[PDB]
RNA sequence: UAAAUUAUGGUCAAUUGUUAGUAUUCAUAUUAAUUUUUUUAAAUGUUUUAUCAUUUUAUAAAGGUUUAUUUUUGAAAGAUUUUUUGUAUAAAAUUUUAGGAAUAGUUAAUAAUAAUUUAUAAUUUUGAUUAGAUUGUUUUGUUAAUGCUAUUAGAUGGGUGUGGAAAAAUAAAAAAAAUAAUUAAUAUAUAUCAAUAAUAAAUUAAAUUAAUCUAUUAGUCAGAAAUGGAUGCCAGCCGUUGCGGUAAUUUCUAUGCUUUUAAAUAU
């Protein structure tokens, strides 16, 4: 699913709206977690082939830490934004230098 | 500190290694330097260098130096 | 956040003869006891339970 | 239109220090937090569907 | 990106124009700065002022 | 202000402390003496010199 | 001192309000308190100090913070050239004037003297424009003649 | 006072405890005897402690929690908290 | 109802006569400090926090207060708190500025003592007025850089014998001999000669290898056998 | 002679000198002339602590005679205010009325000594009596 | 002017603007009750210290027996008391200098007080609101009418200054002779 | 004389010996130079070089070549400039576009507090680990 | 708020508001006699908020009158003591 | 050695207490520490202790906890109601018989001293300006013909000059308003605080006598200011040059002059000499002309 | 002196005070203290 | 280098723990607070209009900041009218950690320059920069007192940038363009604050409207009060010194006693 995104997102910026259909449609076939049900009709059935984006990718290795200590605390409302006090008492450390990076 | 170790804790990873520096073409600002816990001026006078006198600029050493002794003992 | 009276609540949940008063009740010599989590009967050859 | 569910109370309040009621506030949709915890955790053992 | 978004040189509001022509009515668009260069660095200095008649 | 309470209850002052006693029939009179000061902190008085 | 002394809730151990005002002009928080980011977790500085001890009018004639030896009045000593001893013979910790101040005069270097100090010569300007009650308080006192009269025998 | 006795407390004087073991210890002689100890563990933000406690509660009933309380000074040689009374 | 004692309190909703109705913040809450990091590797290079570190920038114990009654207000009657400030002016690298190290002072109650604090500001000047060593006056103006909001009004002293040595040519004052520290081990000097260079290297290179070692930890009282 | 040193001052050791000369049954002490100094001496003699002193016209030092009375000393303690030249000490009247109102009894007996923005050394008493307040020096009873 | 409006606590024009006298007091039991007449602006946040113009005074909204006067056989005097502590210069200022808004509870307080009259809100069931008629309106204003000279000195003495200067006190200031 | 060490010199320490010594300021300043403008005017405000430029003098302390080398660059500014423009008015044009779409393309268009703010990572410091990057220390200067 | 009658022009549109905001010619006329109320009190109320500001108006002069004159008189005598004690000096 | 220091004897509680005459709290009521904060809170609030700090008679509305709509309470509020000095102290009379009787002898505004408030050149010229825009005119159509003399007053009690421009301002509004009564009492402000009237001002207060048609008012303003006038002689320089030096100190005089002299605020006795410089003379004369002929 | 704050020890807390010390404050005499 | 007086003035400073050769503030008291005997929800439909729209409705907790948080009158108040006058983004000081070293789209000049200008740049051992901790300079507690010990809610990046001002995505004790209401303060479900609750702890009664309601006082060696039985360094007790070896004033238990009184226990 990352490189799908990637490439996705790659084509809709290059303006290739038939190879993101394409890469749709392999997608949905498949069965990507992501794109499950991302699935759409053909319309090029008639013709035949011939800063920008704002966001941070780094390795898991960075947010390892957070992504344990959070599925530890609370692995029953994954939607929950583990935050200082849940897991460390006042004038205590709380263990993971660098939250947030 | 940024290159080496990503905080600290991690012990040989605190202080920055040994750094040699050399007189003639110094590669730092104000080399001595006065400090409670780096001071660099006494490890720069003659005595320090006997450890290492099979391979070392005597020139150099005559022109950089403390506590130099005289010549015919120092040959 | 303490609950410290769950023990007080829970000794009305014990119905029937507790291991303090069987303890106390028995009165044989050959019978020896012990306790680890309550009072047990300990029997001479094989240093355990005595099932 | 099924808008007729109540507002959820899914966030719960713990005690803290002097019993102020912490609320974990659900995490914004807006963030590659919850994009890298959707993901497994070890692509080469286990299923990627 | 280089530095400050707004640089202290830049923040010049001209006070020769109506206070409310610049908001909506029109931008008044100059080099300020020239006019502002000290007389060190342009090498002007004060003479005596001759009165009209001695002129 | 208390330190000022002679000054306050001295009529011959113009800036002395107004006050307003709206009877139930409707109309409004001057405060009594025992009113003006009952709007002040509560002190003693004592003697003990006869 | 007691403990009581330490409840500056209290009005009459803390500090008047009405010094910020005489400070920083008549009715200027009016202003600050249209601000809108107030009180988040601050709002504007009040200088609510007693005005013997400010340190913009007085000095170490009238104020004992000024006349502090080793620090507020050493340095100075030592700039201006002044011998300086710890038990000196002048409150400030001058033993004698410097060679420059017994030299040189310093009545008339610096500013020329105000007018308004012929307040303090002449009574001819002493003025009160208006009366004491001018401003409708003549009435005030109920047993007043100028309330007497003005009222008459049956008001 | 000592106030690195109270250790594993942490600042509350009641610390809720499970039961694992209980054995028995010999106080600091010339006081020759057996006193009762329990072995107990408790759990204190996603982090288990285990701690010996003087049992001085008195049987009457199976528990599987206890209260630990600072109590005073005891002459076994390390153990320093107490089990709340029976109520 | 503050002075009333805890059975003496029939109610509190309101103070019945008068006085200060505070709240009773409890200060006796016994904090506990939770040991997450080993005893050598704490993560912060330099300060170590083991235990509850107080935290307040006035309300710290030793009490800590400015103190307005120093040199600079027994000189000028500042509109404004430090709106102006006697300085020496140190360094002179940076074209029409002028950077003055100026010292306040602060107050300390408990012990009942001021001492001064040492403050350096970048003050601006035209014309290339200031050389160093000038005890000059400055005072607030209007922002003109990122770190320039003070200006020269006079010079008080003029620096004769650096004036003198700028028209010789040289540098009003020789630099200083000790700086800071570019690091907390010591600086060898490299007295080395060519051919030894390399060998020089190696042993510094293995000196380098053995600090990286000791991360290892304690070696083993054993030594490792299979 | 090192910074953790105490900062001596000609009042603190003025007055220890006093108080050993006393302790040691002495008649006359040698002591620092100073104008703080010679102030507290004419003070004390105005009070009859000190039999007299005398300001001989010398830089350094004058005399002071002292006073026993049965055998024992007339003077009880001597102690500076401060013992720091860093550090001075600031009396307000109310601090001083306070000396003299002992358990709603008034007292003159101990005598504190204050030195006033006049650069004229007095005795709390005269502070109180004309509603001043100076930095104090030392209590002597 | 938000995306999502505080629908529980809405006001009008926006914030902060148009001081306006409320009378704040915290809930609780009634027998502890009293309210604090203040002007504050429209729109106030959790803390109402942060918008406090000034403060006028407390009102405790309980009649009592006036303990400190003197038992009386006086009727109206023997009533019950409902004391209220309010400042006459500060809400001056506020209501004609700076031109500030009430609300109807200071208002009947107000009126009550005699500052100000009776507020909209307080009216007897038994009299109903009247009606108006141009014709039977215009035919009192000419059964009576006043003079126009007089009206405007009386709106001027109203409005503008009213402390005038008489020709005694005109004698007495003018200069004396000698400077003459 | 040299001074001392480099962290004593950049405190002013170095030259509050001629303080302590009671030696702060005697010079006799009007015969080395003219006093009267090495003052600024209190009524004014205006600062001492304002006072020499009014009065026609210059305090100008002995230069080096680099400074002088800064003063002919910057002054030689606006002289390249006008017969540049005039000359070359293709790429001064390509860069007024550049200019005029960067102005829009950029991070807080409008002046508000933040973008005002001279210092911006040593004003907002809370989001300069979690929110911004860019920054990597939160104080760069003096102040 | 602004009332609203049941009487009123029913808004025949399901993408709005069931109701508008115009009204019965009687609606309007009894408004009006509602509003004329509404202008006996506030003619008052404006009329006393007026002679209010006058009234400050007036003490503020009188008031800061006599404080400027003991202002001035005692700033006079400060400078007096102030040249004096110079003198002395 | 591990032990720490013991006192051979005590130190003496006087000693002791008289050494704290700088402690914090000590501080905090003399108001040295600047507020920033919110403190306690004010108004609306459990803890709101603002409208204890004035006087108001006891509550017996009901039972407070004490049965007090039917008890006598004068040992329950001398026990508890009355503030205590601490916990179980006597109770803290603030009774007016506890203030000294000397508080009452003093005349009004005479506890405050004179103060010198100084400010940036930019700010007094800002503040200037923004009073002679209020005494010109300070609302729409609200603006009373007393407001420019409240303005004035407030100027003045805000320590500031009212420069000729804004006593030139004043006056004429007044007058064309029709109260000359309100510019007499400016011109007599004027005459209280001693500042030189020039030229100008003498004209607008001769415009003013004229319109009253007083004449006595002139007499005392010729006989005050105007003897000094002289005209324009053919000889004499008619466009005179300024005079005036700018306020400015040396190093001596900021050094060692104390800081009352070295003060200063904008004084229109100053610059009296360069408002003068033009030699409107006539103008004066034919204002002292028509006064007379009105009188 | 709470226990909590610095070490266990009160000398710990004594310590610490000591680096805040007005006399011992770090200057031109007394420089790298710690 | 002189005394005082036309006599207490100018308004309260006051410390209480039965130890245990000595050294050193460290077991047990009092006050304040937490703890047992079950006190103690943050409400769901904001409104008007010219109708698929427009107009009014601007700081709640989320994100960890110690050289740090600072700004408007363009809306509103606001008035015969037109018109006019001014600003303001900047500062200064106080800034935590037991074992202490380097930091960085970076300083200044120039300008509506420079991802690529010029310069011997700037931060820091007078303790910097990262890291940990904690919502900053009117709040408490204790004491006779220079101290010590507490305090709160809220400013966490932009990206068609509306608006006077972003504070703009559930959370009221805010009546918000017609007098809705003034006999109103009373307030029935889901997470939290003090309305949370302190109520003559046992003998002559409630000038009323009769409305809410139970818990063992702990000890008995030293030191208020103990005798008999059983155990015999065992079981146990213990603020403390310690007790239990066959007469135990310290355990268990019968009975009896004691209490300045409403608990006990711990931090
Ligand atoms: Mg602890
Ligand atoms: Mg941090
Ligand atoms: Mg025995």
């Amino acid at each position: 699913p990352t490189m799908v995104k990637f490439y996705h997102d790659c084509l809709v910026r290059n303006n290739r709206p038939r190879e993101a259909s394409s890469l749709m449609r392999l997608a949905a076939e498949r069965g990507v977690h992501g794109y499950e049900d991302k699935w759409e009709a053909d319309v090029y059935k008639g013709r035949p082939l011939d800063t920008e984006i704002n966001s941070v990718f780094r390795p898991r290795v960075y947010r390892q830490l957070w992504y344990k200590w959070q599925h530890i605390a609370n692995r029953y409302r994954p939607t929950a934004a583990l935050k200082r006090r849940q897991l460390a008492p006042r004038d205590s450390p709380t263990g993971i230098p660098g939250f947030y990076r | 500190n940024a290159a080496m170790g990503l905080y600290g804790g991690e012990p040989g990873f605190e202080k920055a290694h040994r750094v040699w520096v050399d007189p003639d073409r110094p590669h730092i600002k104000h080399i001595y330097n006065q400090t409670a816990l780096a001071r660099n001026l006494r490890y720069a006078r003659y005595g320090y260098f006997k450890r290492d006198m099979h391979l070392l600029d005597v020139d150099k050493l005559v022109r950089h130096a403390r506590l130099l002794p005289t010549p015919g003992r120092l040959l | 956040q303490i609950l410290q009276k769950g023990n007080n609540i829970l000794y009305s949940f014990q119905w029937g003869l507790n291991n303090g008063t069987v303890h106390d009740l028995d009165a044989d010599g050959g019978t020896d006891y012990f306790m680890d989590g309550a009072f047990h009967v300990r029997d001479k050859e094989t240093g355990d339970i005595d099932w | 239109a099924p808008h007729v569910l109540e507002k959820p109370k899914r966030v719960d309040c713990l005690r803290i220090h002097r019993n102020r009621p912490l609320l974990l506030h659900p995490m914004k949709d807006n963030n590659k937090l919850l994009e890298l915890s959707k993901l497994p955790a070890r692509p080469e053992f286990d299923s990627w569907t | 990106e280089r530095g400050l978004y707004f640089p202290i040189n830049h923040r010049i509001v001209d006070h020769r124009i109506a206070p409310g022509v610049t908001v909506e009515e029109t931008d008044v668009q100059s080099r300020y700065r020239r006019e502002l260069r000290t007389n060190f660095a342009t090498g002007e200095t004060r003479q005596t002022i001759a009165p009209p008649w001695s002129a | 202000h208390e330190a000022l309470k002679k000054l306050e209850l001295d009529p011959t002052n113009e800036k002395r402390r107004r006050f307003v006693i709206r009877q139930p029939d409707g109309t409004l009179r001057s405060a009594k003496m025992s009113e003006m000061r009952a709007w002040y902190w509560k002190e003693e008085w004592a003697d003990f010199r006869f | 001192s007691f403990k009581y002394a330490t409840k500056l809730q209290h009005d009459e151990m803390r500090q008047p309000y009405y010094i910020h005002e005489k400070r920083y002009g008549i009715f200027s928080n009016e202003r600050n308190i249209a601000k809108a980011r107030r009180g988040l977790p601050f709002i504007t500085p009040l200088y609510t100090k007693h005005m013997n001890l400010w340190d913009t009018d007085t000095d170490a004639s009238n104020n004992r913070f000024f006349r502090g030896y080793y620090y507020g009045q050493r340095e100075l000593h030592q700039l201006l050239g002044r011998p300086h001893s710890l038990e000196a013979t002048n409150a400030d910790g001058s033993n004698d004037l410097s060679t420059y101040e017994a030299n040189t005069s310093q009545l008339y270097k610096g500013i020329p003297r105000p007018a308004i100090t012929n307040l303090h010569y002449e009574p001819a300007w002493r003025y009160t424009l208006y009366q004491a009650g001018a401003h409708g308080a003549q009435l005030s006192n109920p047993r007043s003649p100028f309330t007497a009269k003005v009222l008459g025998d049956e008001l | 006072l000592f106030f690195l006795r109270m250790w594993f407390l942490y600042g509350c004087c009641l610390r809720f405890v499970l039961f694992v073991l209980c054995y028995y210890m010999s106080p600091r002689l010339p006081s020759s005897g057996n006193r009762r100890v329990l072995y107990a563990v408790f759990y204190l933000y996603n982090f288990v402690w285990m701690l010996r406690c003087f049992f001085c509660c008195f049987i009457g009933l199976v528990m599987s929690l206890f209260i630990i309380e600072g109590g005073g000074f005891v002459d076994l040689p390390g153990v320093k908290y107490y089990t709340r009374i029976v109520s | 109802p503050w002075w009333n004692f805890q059975t003496e309190h029939r109610q509190r909703c309101v103070l019945m006569y008068g006085g200060a109705r505070t709240k009773n913040t409890h200060n006796a809450n016994h904090r506990v400090f939770i040991k997450k990091y080993k005893r050598n590797a704490f993560p912060n290079r330099t300060r170590h926090h083991w235990a509850v570190s107080m935290t307040g920038v006035l309300s710290q114990r030793p009490r800590r207060m400015p103190w307005p009654y120093d040199l600079t207000s027994l000189i000028f009657n500042q509109p404004r708190q430090g709106s102006d400030k006697i300085g020496y002016v140190v360094g002179t690298s940076m074209l029409k500025t002028a950077v003055v190290a100026t010292n306040h002072m602060v107050y300390y109650p408990k012990f009942n003592q001021r001492v001064s604090r040492t403050k350096r500001f970048f003050a601006h000047d035209e014309d290339l007025a200031c050389v160093e060593g000038d005890l000059v006056h400055i005072k607030q103006c209007r922002k003109i850089s990122k770190y320039k909001h003070y200006y020269v009004f006079s010079i008080l002293e003029p620096n004769v014998e650096g004036r003198e040595r700028l028209k010789l040519g040289l540098k009003a004052v020789p630099p200083p001999l000790f700086g800071y520290p570019v690091s907390r081990r010591i600086v060898k000097l490299n007295l080395t000669s060519t051919e030894g260079t390399q060998e020089k290297l190696a042993a510094a290179i293995q000196e380098h290898v053995q600090d990286a070692y000791r991360f290892s930890g304690p070696t083993p009282d054993q030594p490792r056998n299979r | 002679r090192r910074r953790e040193e105490n900062l001596y001052t000609p009042i603190y050791d003025f007055c220890h000198r006093i108080r050993e000369a006393t302790e040691q049954r002495k008649r006359f002490v040698v002591v620092p002339s100073t104008i703080e100094t010679r102030g507290c001496a004419r003070v004390m003699h105005d009070h009859g602590l000190v039999a007299g002193f005398r300001d001989f016209h010398n830089d350094r030092a004058f005399a002071v005679e002292l006073k026993y009375f049965q055998g024992d000393s007339t003077i009880n303690v001597i102690e500076p205010c401060s013992y720091d030249g860093r550090t001075e000490f600031e009396w307000s009247p109310k601090m001083m009325r306070r000396l003299l109102n002992t358990h709603g009894i008034h007292n003159r007996l101990v005598v504190y000594i204050c030195r006033t923005a006049d650069n004229r050394i007095i005795d709390h008493i005269h502070a109180v009596k004309e509603n001043i307040g100076g930095r104090g020096l030392m209590m002597v009873h | 002017a938000r995306a999502v409006i505080k629908r529980r606590s809405p006001q009008l024009w926006g914030a902060p603007g148009a001081p306006i006298i409320r009378m704040r007091g915290h809930h609780v039991v009634w027998k502890f009750q009293s309210y604090d007449l203040v002007v504050e602006h429209t729109h106030k946040r959790r803390n109402s210290d942060i918008r406090l113009l000034h403060y006028l005074g407390k009102h405790c909204p309980h009649p009592q027996k006036s303990l400190w006067s003197p038992d009386t056989p006086v009727a109206q005097d023997r009533h019950l008391f409902m004391l209220t502590t309010v400042d006459i210069d500060a809400f001056k200022y506020w209501f004609g200098v700076k031109r500030c808004r009430l609300s109807m509870k200071p208002w009947a307080l107000l009126a009550k007080a005699g500052l100000l009259p009776p507020s909209l809100t307080q009216n007897s069931k038994i009299m109903p609101k009247p009606l108006f008629d141009k014709e039977s309106l215009m035919r009192y204003y000419l059964a009576n009418r006043k003079d126009e000279d007089v009206m405007a000195r009386e709106k001027y003495l109203n409005y503008e200054n009213s402390m005038v200067k008489t020709e005694e006190e005109r004698a007495a200031e003018r200069p004396v002779a000698p400077y003459l | 004389l040299q001074p001392p060490n480099l962290v004593t010199y950049r405190q002013g320490s170095y030259w509050k010996y001629d303080w302590n010594a009671g030696l702060a300021i005697s010079t006799n300043l009007a015969d080395v130079m003219d006093p009267r403008g090495l003052n600024g005017c209190v009524e004014t405000g205006r600062s001492r070089s304002e006072v020499a430029r009014d009065l026609g003098l210059s305090y100008t302390r002995p230069l080096h070549e680099n400074e002088k080398k800064q003063l002919s660059h910057q002054a030689v500014y606006y002289e390249r400039l006008a017969k540049f423009k005039m000359e070359q008015p293709e790429a001064a044009r390509a860069m007024e576009r550049e200019r005029f779409v960067r102005k829009f393309s950029g991070m807080f268009v409008k002046m508000d507090i933040r973008s005002g703010a001279p210092d911006f990572p040593s004003t907002y410091r809370r989001l300069l680990g979690t929110k911004v990057v860019r920054w990597a220390s939160k104080r760069h200067g003096p102040n | 708020r602004q009332i609203r009658p049941y009487y009123n022009l029913p808004s025949k549109s399901e993408h709005g508001r069931k109701m508008t905001g115009f009204l019965t010619p009687y609606r309007h006329w009894m408004w009006k006699q509602n509003e004329l109320w509404r202008n006996v009190h506030e003619a008052q109320f404006e009329h006393l908020r007026r002679v209010y500001k006058r009234q400050w108006l007036e003490s503020f002069r009188v008031n800061a009158d006599e404080y400027i004159y003991k202002y001035n008189i005692t700033k006079a005598a400060q400078l007096a003591q102030w040249e004096c004690e110079m003198k002395e000096q | 050695r591990s032990g720490k220091a013991r006192a051979f004897v005590f130190r003496d509680p006087s000693l002791r207490m008289m050494r704290a005459g700088s402690g914090y709290q000590q501080l905090r009521r003399m108001g040295m520490p600047m507020q920033v904060g919110m403190g306690w809170r004010k108004v609306d609030s459990f803890h709101a202790n603002t409208q204890y700090q004035h006087a108001w008679p006891l509550l017996s509305h009901d039972d407070l906890g004490n049965s007090d709509q039917s008890n006598n309470t004068k040992n329950i509020m001398y026990s508890m109601y009355m503030p205590k000095r601490n916990k179980g102290t006597a109770p803290w009379f603030r009774g007016a018989d506890t203030y000294s009787v000397k508080y009452c002898e003093q005349g009004r505004y005479e506890y405050q001293r004179y103060l010198m408030i100084n400010r940036f050149p930019s700010e007094y010229k800002k503040h200037f300006l923004s009073f002679l825009s209020n005494i010109r005119m300070s609302s729409g159509s609200a603006t009373i013909p007393q407001e420019a003399l409240h303005w004035l007053l407030r100027m003045i009690v805000d320590n500031f000059n009212p420069q000729h421009v804004h006593y030139i301002a004043a006056m004429k509004t007044l007058q064309s308003a029709g109260e000359l009564d309100m510019a007499r009492d400016v011109w007599k402000i004027m005459e209280r605080q001693q500042t030189w009237p020039c030229t100008a001002t003498i004209c607008a207060y001769l415009d003013v006598c004229v319109e009253a048609g007083e004449k006595t008012w002139a007499m005392e303003a010729w006989n005050r200011y105007c003897t000094e006038l002289k005209f324009l002689e053919p000889g004499e320089v008619d466009p005179k040059p300024i005079s005036r030096v700018p306020f400015s100190l040396t190093r001596e005089e900021l050094l060692y002059l104390p800081k009352w002299k070295k003060h200063f605020d904008h004084d229109p006795n100053l610059d009296v000499m360069d408002l003068n410089r033009f030699n409107r003379t006539r103008e004066v004369y034919l204002r002292m002309a028509q006064v007379m002929l009105a009188g | 002196i709470a226990h909590w704050y610095c070490g266990h020890k009160f000398r710990h807390r004594f310590m610490r005070d000591k680096r805040f010390h007005p006399s011992l404050q770090a200057s031109h005499d007394a420089r790298n203290r710690f």
